[PDB]
RNA sequence: UAUCUGGUUGAUCCUGCCAGUAGUCAUAUGCUUGUCUCAAAGAUUAAGCCAUGCAUGUCUAAGUAUAAGCAAUUUAUACAGUGAAACUGCGAAUGGCUCAUUAAAUCAGUUAUCGUUUAUUUGAUAGUUCCUUUACUACAUGGUAUAACUGUGGUAAUUCUAGAGCUAAUACAUGCUUAAAAUCUCGACCCUUUGGAAGAGAUGUAUUUAUUAGAUAAAAAAUCAAUGUCUUCGGACUCUUUGAUGAUUCAUAAUAACUUUUCGAAUCGCAUGGCCUUGUGCUGGCGAUGGUUCAUUCAAAUUUCUGCCCUAUCAACUUUCGAUGGUAGGAUAGUGGCCUACCAUGGUUUCAACGGGUAACGGGGAAUAAGGGUUCGAUUCCGGAGAGGGAGCCUGAGAAACGGC
RNA sequence: UUGGCCGGUCGGAUUUCCAACGGGGCCUUUCCUUCUGGCUAACCUUGAGUCCUUGUGGCUCUUGGCGAACCAGGACUUUUACUUUGAAAAAAUUAGAGUGUUCAAAGCAGGCGUAUUGCUCGAAUAUAUUAGCAUGGAAUAAUAGAAUAGGACGUUUGGUUC
RNA sequence: UCGGCACCUUACGAGAAAUCAAAGUCUUUGGGUUCUGGGGGGAGUAUGGUCGCAAGGCUGAAACUUAAAGGAAUUGACGGA
RNA sequence: GCCCGUCGCUAGUACCGAUUGAAUGGCUUAGUGAGGCCUCAGGAUCUGCUUAGAGAAGGGGGCAACUCCAUCUCAGAGCGGAGAAUUUGGACAAACUUGGUCAUUUAGAGGAACUAAAAGUCGUAACAAGGUUUCCGUAGGUGAACCUGCGGAAGGAUCAU
RNA sequence: GUAACUUCGGGAUAAGGAUUGGCUCUAAGGGUCGGGUACGAUCAACUUAGAACUGGUACGGACAAGGGGAAUCUGACUGU
């Protein structure tokens, strides 16, 4: 993600305390800080060789993953860098000795290292409060095929 | 609300102090100190409710303000001073030294030790950090900060503290084979060294421990205190060696030891 | 202790309710009441109103004693014992009470702080204190300014105070003495150049910014500013300090600066030893109280996940004056629409949102039940909220405190 | 693992005489995500000797020993539900062990000498369910994958960043 | 032979009985699923909403009252059978 | 025998109802807006200094190298600190007024029902083929139970040509 | 912001409540303009929104310009 229009804000977008020296022209020309978030999550190579800034990224941003790891299904991608996932679960009523389908909608920060469409299952990790409602950050996108290539037009 | 609580209701006290339900609304709230509120034993509970040397709290105060008692070498004239695990209480009259260790029912037993064993205590390393000017220190389970430790000392190890100067004499690593004393949970007060240790990145590392009668039990890593190698512990051990017999074995022993 | 019985009919068998029957750590009330143990108790109606009195004050050998207080000091003519008052410190933010508000709110179990503050306790911790050094001032120890007190008063009245005269400090405000080294910056003095040097200053710890280190799969070679220190001047130059975490721009260190420059003991008791320049010289013990930072403890704040009664005669709600998110800032102890500015159009909902009701604080629990359940929980513990109602704030570590304003 | 017979302790240690329950490996076409660097295997291959009196219940400097009996990086992982076991789980209450509160409700005490230089036992245990965490299982019930093959498998090209 | 409208006998079974091859395979109680009911009235009333031109429909209480109302069958008595 | 309704006395219960009815508790638009807090100022005082004018006072080695920290009249151009009343603009915001919307309670002339409920009056609608078989939906008519039209049912008085 | 009622069309500008000047800015909203068998000169207009500053809190500053509501009788309305 070295392209696609990073400097689109009123302020200059950069990572803090990652200095590019204009004097010393060593052949990288854009430094990029990254970390591995831990807990067995691969740092994506789009995060590695990207150019986006995203101060709430788990890899290139100032937040850390610690606490609850959840999984969920993406039901909305209409906010900027934020998604809503759906956590379906079965709740047990003892009296009838039976279950009922409940669900929770969890708003989750998504980095531009991940390309999420709706209908995808993502693994989200707990961070510090990002917004009023957001506390989780996409650490892994677990969509593979989707069963859609045999819906395209043929001869 | 509005600030720190200064009282402790009886029935909100820790159950291992064995306070009688009646005879007061209030339990002695442990002061701030080396150990926690619930992991420790106040001096009034030790001197009135264990040794029976004092009948009141006023007699505990009269004992303490004569500088007879000392905890870990220093005098501690506080009535509700939080004496906890591995703490050494020295009563000068009758020349008594005690090490606070759990009996295997989970409570602080009275364990009389010698003057050689009263010279030292053991401390589980809670963290290893650099202080300022680059000086390394370790932080033990009783709030001690010891500067310039051995660089082999890592977390969850056990140092031996000399208690005349707070210095590390020797230390025991945390690795498979070496004794474990259990200082929390429901296996509280048990002994049995090892099976292995499972890691669980993210939280709550677990230790498998198998005592001398081959009963395995799992404990969290934070409840695990190294006391030595398998055989020859660095401390003396209390009455029972941390075995946790079941209730049928307890009754089969208690019926035996009452008819001579 | 898995039980039924009476009542519809002339009689029968049912469906079905009414009635009986047994409890209630469930209230009230009637009648009666000898003993022992145990003891709930203005919750419900009125979180309605309150006369009176009390419920938070506190002094050790060890902060400050010229009480014109008492007792009658023990080289004790500075003090010395006891000590009202008052200053100072600490507490008054705990306890006790109540259940009005409150329906994802509180609460419960379970997370998190790599998102923060933390008096106290405990442990560790401070040779650097000089502005623009060649413009040092008592450290054998700095300054005034006040209570109590004395005396003159005001007001019907208050835990009201005025003017004047004194005097202290662990109050307030200042202010020094505590090596030696190295490392950097500047620098009067290198001829045919990998050619060198005294001195002068700075360097503790806080604050704030910027920048750097904070590494790491086993071995190797020739090039191009560059003899990158390749000692017989090409006998390849035998070379690695660096902690922790699952994870960090972390711990920590370094450099350049910054600051209505923070701290770095002008304190107190008891004991009075040691030595040689016998000067009351240099030293010197056990404590007390302070003090910076980091830990620790006691907490606190926010937080993750799931779980709450009845109602659709509540189906759409939120979004002007934030609703959902982005960027930046401000504010905060700190995260965060917490607020602001500029953007985008989101967020929730029949898996019941949103609205309404509750004679709803929540839980641990309680009554009863063969089992499954039903009902209750204002009330001994834990958490929350409140102190007639709202709101705002001072002080402090901690209160949006109400026996504070 | 019920025991079961030397009944020799005047109907009281035992053990392959064993059946039946319950686990762990190996082979039968049978994954154990895969290499590294530390183990140097009930030592797959046994230079050298078997003073024990016969047997198929007891051993050594070894011939580089499937360096594979768990410690940390990956050419690293279909997701669950369910169920097992366990951690971590306030006390009080509840169930329940012990104990002549004189009995009992209670309480957590107490008991025993030589009561003159005091001995000693306790204050157990269970339950505490939903949700979360760890763990074994893999029936049951969902889900995933190779069909326009952009499928799988290759220790001995290393190319637009590395 | 499959599919249908039904019928007749029996009662293995079911039911309070009438009756029923479904109204069976139910205290030996679990194939899947929707809707409805909780003694009789007040009452399909009042009120609110909604649809309809209207008549009305759909949704739909409560106060109060009551000890039975009802179902099936038996015997009797009665019938302008 | 049983039985239905109108009408009639008595009591009770709710319902409707003129009254811009009333009371209470929320939320709340707008308006005014106390108070403290932050901030812009302000400077009664209440001071430590210094003075280039008579401050009838050493320039801290010394009454010549323009080079050594040097104080009482009093007016001050030189200051410096502490600082009350007052005050500017903000955010927080009680409270009041006004209007809206929601929740709950209560008064009301009069009206229309229901129940007690068995007794009275008028009839006889239903139960028998109840004397016109009953009942359902719907429409119209009527003192009242009811009657009639249209379609339906048998729970019919027909399981049958 | 907007009630009852309604013939669902209205009632309705219901009722009620804020704002308005000047000056200096800002942001939007056009027309001509072109391609290889990652590019802007140039021209013109008045609408709307926002902001600072300013003033004896004035500002539709003269002029111009609805009073409103709850009901009853009556005729439907517009019209003559
Ligand atoms: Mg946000
Ligand atoms: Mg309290
Ligand atoms: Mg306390
Ligand atoms: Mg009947
Ligand atoms: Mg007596
Ligand atoms: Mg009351
Ligand atoms: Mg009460
Ligand atoms: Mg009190
Ligand atoms: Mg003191
Ligand atoms: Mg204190
Ligand atoms: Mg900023
Ligand atoms: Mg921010
Ligand atoms: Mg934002
Ligand atoms: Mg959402
Ligand atoms: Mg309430
Ligand atoms: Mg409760
Ligand atoms: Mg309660
Ligand atoms: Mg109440
Ligand atoms: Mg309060
Ligand atoms: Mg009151
Ligand atoms: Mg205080
Ligand atoms: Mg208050
Ligand atoms: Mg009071
Ligand atoms: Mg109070
Ligand atoms: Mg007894
Ligand atoms: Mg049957
Ligand atoms: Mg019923
Ligand atoms: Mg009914
Ligand atoms: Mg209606
Ligand atoms: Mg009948
Ligand atoms: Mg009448
Ligand atoms: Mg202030
Ligand atoms: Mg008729
Ligand atoms: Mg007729
Ligand atoms: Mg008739
Ligand atoms: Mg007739
Ligand atoms: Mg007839
Ligand atoms: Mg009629
Ligand atoms: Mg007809
Ligand atoms: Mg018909
Ligand atoms: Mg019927
Ligand atoms: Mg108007
Ligand atoms: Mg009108
Ligand atoms: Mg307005
Ligand atoms: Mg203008
Ligand atoms: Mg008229
Ligand atoms: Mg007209």
């Amino acid at each position: 993600s070295t392209e696609l229009t990073v400097q689109s804000e009123r302020a200059f977008q950069k990572q803090p305390h990652i200095f590019n020296n204009p004097k010393v022209k060593t052949s990288k020309r854009t430094k990029r800080w990254y970390k591995n978030a831990g807990l067995g999550f691969k740092t994506p190579k789009t995060a590695i060789e990207g150019s986006y800034i995203d101060k709430k990224c788990p890899f290139t941003g100032l937040v850390s993953i610690r606490g609850k790891i959840l999984t969920g299904t993406v039901v909305s991608t209409k906010m900027h860098r934020t998604i809503v996932i759906r956590r379906a679960y079965l709740h047990y009523i003892p009296k009838y000795n039976r279950y009922e389908k409940r669900h929770k909608n969890v708003p989750v920060h998504v980095s531009p290292a991940f390309r999420v469409q709706v209908g995808d299952i993502v693994t989200v990790g707990q961070c510090r409060p990002i917004s009023k409602t957001v506390r989780f950050n996409v650490v892994k996108v677990s969509a593979a095929a989707g069963k859609a290539n045999k819906q395209f037009a043929k001869f | 609300a509005r600030g720190p609580k200064k009282h402790l209701k009886r029935l909100a006290a820790p159950h291992h102090w064995l306070l009688d339900k009646l005879s007061g609304c209030y339990a002695p709230r442990p002061s701030a100190g080396p150990h926690k509120l619930r992991e420790s034993l106040p001096l009034i509970v030790f001197l009135r409710n264990r040794l029976k040397y004092a009948l009141n709290g006023r007699e505990v105060k009269a004992i303490l303000m004569q500088r007879h008692v000392k905890v870990d070498g220093k005098v501690r004239t506080d009535t509700t001073y939080p004496a906890g695990f591995m703490d050494v209480i020295t009563l000068d009259a009758t020349n008594e030294n005690f090490r606070l260790v759990y009996d295997v029912k989970g409570r602080f037993a009275v364990h009389r030790i010698t003057d050689e064993e009263a010279s030292y205590k053991l401390g589980k390393v809670k963290k290893v950090q650099l202080g300022k000017k680059g000086v390394p220190y370790v932080v033990t389970h009783d709030g001690r900060t010891i500067r310039y430790p051995d660089p082999n000392i890592k977390v969850n190890d056990t140092v031996k503290i000399d208690l005349a100067s707070g210095k590390i004499t020797d230390f025991i690593k945390f690795d498979a084979g070496k004794l474990v004393y259990v200082t929390g949970g429901r296996n509280l007060g048990r002994i049995g060294t090892i099976v292995h240790k499972e890691r669980h990145d993210g939280g709550f590392d677990l230790v498998h421990i198998k005592d001398s009668l081959d009963n395995t039990f799992v404990t969290r890593l934070n409840n695990v205190f190294v006391i030595g190698e398998q055989g020859k512990p660095y401390i003396s051990l209390p009455k029972g060696k941390g075995i946790k017999l079941s209730i049928a074995e307890e009754r089969d022993r208690r019926r035996a030891q009452q008819g001579l």
